[PDB]
């Protein structure tokens, strides 16, 4: 339903699982959504491509992903042990449909 | 705590998390293992959080109450101090305050602090005509100078702050040495602006 | 595994299925292969979160995709009709894990 | 057959393939009901593919052997003619030899032409040296100017080519005007050149 774009989550960066031991909260920025633009000529002849059986049996995609194309610049928070953080490219800036 | 709720309420807003990022990511920034950080750059970046994120931020993180050791280390913290306040000299604080006036700014930003902060023995409050507001404003316009007060330790309601200066070493002038350092440290005025803010 | 990359075939314009009737044979580039680099704090983030039931329901893309982040130009031909065409964005021209 | 075979050698060229779908693409596009095409663009786009691409792509596409009107029909589509070669106007071909003649390149590249492709009554291939090479190089380097020669028709045997012009109203100098195209269509050095390249 909901095309391609930029989300929004307010997180505990604790919760994260990646080792910061802080209750400090950031505005965490993700892509989601459905790719419904109508096709690339290069997937249409990829999809064409694969099912006549001329590709190597190796994992092809011939359909757009939802994923960021630019990241957060920084974001900092001050830990439990009294020591400052600076995280980079933690969120999503801008989304597409690659 | 009040300070944690402070910084949550900054990095949800998208210009106070940059510019608290910002000053963040250049004071903490070892230069060597005899420099802890851009000392310069540190200030301005301070200066400019303070200037270009509103007081209903940068205010409820320098002056958040606190019940705890966690809450007022964190407090403590805000500016940074270890880069910002802190040094390896301790100088003279009379000496200090004559570095500040040949500054154009820190010497108009210190006189703002002792017009509004400066105590009255006539009202309620200490402060001038009982405006909090104008002492806090100036107390937090004198970060990022050469006058930079802070938090002295992690005391939680035991609030008292400080430039980075003593009164020893001022000879004949000891008097007014701790009567100018009185102003920041011993200031019924202060104290009840920063209490009555949270 | 052969790690995300340009691949190449030869291929008969006609064999694309995309309406142009001309035997004509053009390089047709794609993007193919893995995407082992560890992954992004972003990733790490967005993977935790997901777990967790944290995120709205929809799509959600936590790993990269072998994509095209440039195409080809143009390329051209002469149909069974004796008309030129010339095509846009065909091929492939640089792959990333995005 | 061999046509077909010159267009995937040339797209399976990187750069014959960027060369090629340049001039397709300029030349093929229409600018109005009235203009079928930038004229002045499209032989520039030309000049450079013959100018830039090795012979080897180049020449195989332009002489390519044909048994048939498909074939025959893609070889005369080569330059793109009815953008580059065809006109609402056709000149006499000394007004045009004139045109040509202005442009210092134009001049030299039909003098080549001229020198190159004369037929011999004296030699095995009626060309100079039977050096078909040179004859077929010289042919290929007025591609683009304003003596662009092209196959006439789909005939896949019988060989035509011609400057777009024609030698009515040529007035007193009617001799002197076919005896001019005649190096062109009624060449013995050019056609044996031409078939010989395969």
């Amino acid at each position: 339903a909901r095309p391609c774009g930029l989300r929004e989550l307010e997180v505990r960066v604790s919760e994260l699982g990646l080792g910061y031991a802080s209750d400090e909260t950031v505005l965490f920025r993700y892509c989601a959504g459905a790719c419904e633009a109508a096709a690339r000529v290069y997937d249409l002849g990829l999809r064409r491509l694969r099912q006549r059986r001329r590709l190597r049996r190796e994992r092809v995609r011939a359909q757009p992903c939802c994923r960021p194309t630019a990241y957060e610049d920084e974001v900092s928070f001050l830990d439990a042990h009294s020591r400052y953080h600076t995280v980079h490219e933690l969120s999503a800036r801008e989304c597409a449909c690659v | 705590n009040h300070c944690l709720d402070a910084a949550k309420a900054c990095n949800l807003n998208d210009n106070c998390k940059k510019l608290r990022s910002s000053y963040i990511s250049i004071c903490n920034r070892e230069i060597s293992p005899t420099e802890r950080c851009n000392r310069r750059k540190c200030h301005k970046a301070l200066r400019q959080f303070f200037d270009r994120v509103p007081s209903e931020y940068t205010y409820r993180m320098l002056f958040c109450s606190c019940q705890d050791q966690a809450c007022a280390e964190r407090r403590r913290q805000t500016i940074l101090p270890s880069c910002s306040y802190e040094d390896k000299e301790k100088p003279n604080c009379l000496d200090l305050r004559g570095v500040c006036r040949t500054d154009h700014l820190c010497r108009s930003r210190l006189a703002d602090f002792h017009a509004n902060c400066r105590a009255s023995y006539q009202t309620v409050t200490s402060c001038p005509a009982d405006n909090y507001q104008a002492c806090l404003g100036s107390y937090a316009g004198m970060i990022g100078f050469d006058m930079t007060p802070n938090y002295v330790d992690s005391s939680p309601t035991g609030i008292v702050v400080s430039p980075w200066c003593s009164c020893r070493g001022s000879g004949n002038m000891e008097e007014e040495c701790e009567k100018f350092l009185r102003d920041f440290t011993e200031n019924p005025c202060l104290r009840n602006a920063i209490q009555a803010f949270g």
